[PDB]
């Protein structure tokens, strides 16, 4: 799911408690599509509502469709709300709070996102850019490798129940190590920022559990995206379950932190990714992939669905064949899957050429993934037994009314149905003799 | 030599307009049906020994 599907069953209270931060509207608005930041600008200075008909004359008739898709995505969040214009007529006009904070946002004005830097000076233990990265790429590593399950990797237990709750990897019995599911592969197989955005997601679904507050915490997310790179905030001025949260974040490489106890954190580049680096992976029509990582879990990812060749010290040179790939596909990962995670990871000398991939290889590998699925099998129970076509039809309609029917052919009077239904069908066809 | 070929290039054209139908009919003509218990029915083809077991509502 994405944000505006997660944005669309909220409550509005909540919403419009999400808007009270300048940095949550900003997130909303660059969420929104290329047709609705054009009106909200239009409509940003406005303090009086306008026609539904004006706005919709502003796209033209060819282009209608987007324009209601915009206008149905705005009225379900919430960003403007339908004024009785006097006369019969309706007024539209944005939200009182989220047009001030985004307002704010821009032009200027109120208090700062974060309370003050320079009260308790230089930090003495700072650290770089490079530093930062390679701290979050290492907790990434470590949190892949636990969700694999290299012993290696150790990470604190309400992580690896997250995890459990997330139905990435089940734990069938106390004690024993999880084990990952198909579930698991496809989000390894997923990009990073997705990746990132999908935990966060479940994070906030599984934080009710916990009794925490949603909108803070979205509030305080929105605004370590929007956070600049290599600058630390001010820990002071946020509430205890919040800070407890940040923990959390420091355990995700998100947010660097020294120790618990200090006033400063430094957001990292994966934190500013959430809100949305250039490829190792080389692509060749004989179905080679040359790659050049060296960590274990690329190595790990990429030999899911491909059969390693050699390991150069700083290259990795792999083949694409039907059996690895149909291997992948056994343990749960699709084909559409594949070729994504093969575009992200492309290497930017293969973004020339007009296709990030060639065309041969993708259609290869989708038809590859069709072979498993050229044969459908159904259990049921099939009835071959009709004297005549009035009873078949009744029988036929009744199956459909009662939605258990697999498969009909009237030509030849014969009809599959699941066997669950098949007591249902039985007593049905036994009530229209016995009532005869 | 060139008398055999002759003729045997014209033998087969006879013999290969003589077959007309290759795929045999697989037909299965079950005969009376057999009634075991738990209203079960077996009918048994009479051209290949096929038996299909069903319950008959």
């Amino acid at each position: 799911r994405n944000l505006q599907e997660f944005l669309g069953g909220l409550s509005p209270g909540v919403l419009d408690r999400l808007y009270g931060h300048p940095a949550t509207c900003l997130a909303v608005f660059r969420e929104l599509p290329s047709l609705a930041k054009n009106w909200v600008m239009r409509m940003l200075f406005l303090e009086q509502p306008l026609p539904q008909a004006a706005v919709a004359l502003w796209v033209k008739k060819e282009f209608s469709k987007a324009q209601e898709e915009s206008t149905g995505l705005l009225s379900g969040l919430r960003i403007w709300h339908t004024q009785l214009l006097p006369g019969g007529l309706q007024g539209l006009i944005l939200n009182p709070i989220f047009r001030q904070n985004l307002r704010i946002a821009l032009l200027g004005g109120g208090k700062a996102w974060s309370d003050d830097t320079s009260q308790l000076g230089p930090d003495k233990h700072a650290r770089d850019v490079p530093s930062l990265d390679k701290y979050a790429e290492e907790r990434w590593e470590v949190v892949l490798h636990f969700m694999v399950g290299s012993p290696s990797a150790a990470v604190s237990q309400d992580l690896a129940q997250l995890l459990s709750q997330a139905g990435l990897m089940k734990s069938t019995e106390p004690g024993e190590p999880p084990c990952i599911t198909s579930a698991g592969f496809q989000f390894l197989l997923l990009d990073t920022p997705a990746q990132l955005w999908y935990f966060m997601l479940q994070y906030l679904q599984t934080a009710q559990s916990r009794g925490m507050d949603l909108v803070e915490i979205l509030s305080f997310l929105f605004q370590l995206s929007f956070s600049t790179l290599g600058k630390d905030y001010s820990v002071e001025g946020m509430s205890d379950s919040l800070l407890n949260f940040l923990q959390h974040l420091r355990e995700f490489g998100l947010v660097f932190q020294r120790k618990r106890k200090s006033r400063r954190y430094y957001p990292t580049r994966l934190a500013i990714n959430l809100s949305s680096q250039p490829g190792f992976i080389v692509v060749e029509t004989n179905y080679r992939l040359y790659a050049y990582t060296e960590s274990e879990l690329q190595i790990a990812l990429i030999a899911l669905f491909s059969e390693m060749l050699y390991r150069f010290p700083n290259m990795v040179v792999a083949q694409v064949t039907r059996e690895s790939v149909q291997q992948a596909i056994a343990s749960g990962i699709t084909a559409q899957q594949i070729i994504h995670f093969l575009r992200t990871r492309a290497h930017p000398v293969m973004l020339k050429q007009t296709p990030v991939l060639p065309p041969t290889i993708t259609d290869q590998i989708r038809l590859w993934e069709l072979e498993r699925d050229r044969l459908r099998f159904t259990e049921g129970v099939l009835y071959n037994q009709f004297l005549s076509q009035v009873d078949f039809e009744l029988l036929l309609a009744h199956a459909r009314e009662l939605g258990v029917l697999v498969f009909e052919n009237s030509a030849k009077r014969l009809m599959v149905v699941t066997p669950a239904g098949h007591s249902d069908v039985k007593r049905f066809w036994k009530r229209q003799k016995h009532s005869s | 030599k060139k008398f055999d070929k002759k003729v045997k290039e014209l033998r087969r054209a006879v013999r290969s307009s003589v077959w007309k139908r290759e795929t045999i009919v697989h037909q299965h003509e079950y005969g009376p049906e057999e009634n075991l218990e738990d209203d079960m029915y077996r009918k048994t083809c009479t051209m290949c020994g096929h038996e299909l077991t069903y319950e008959k509502m």
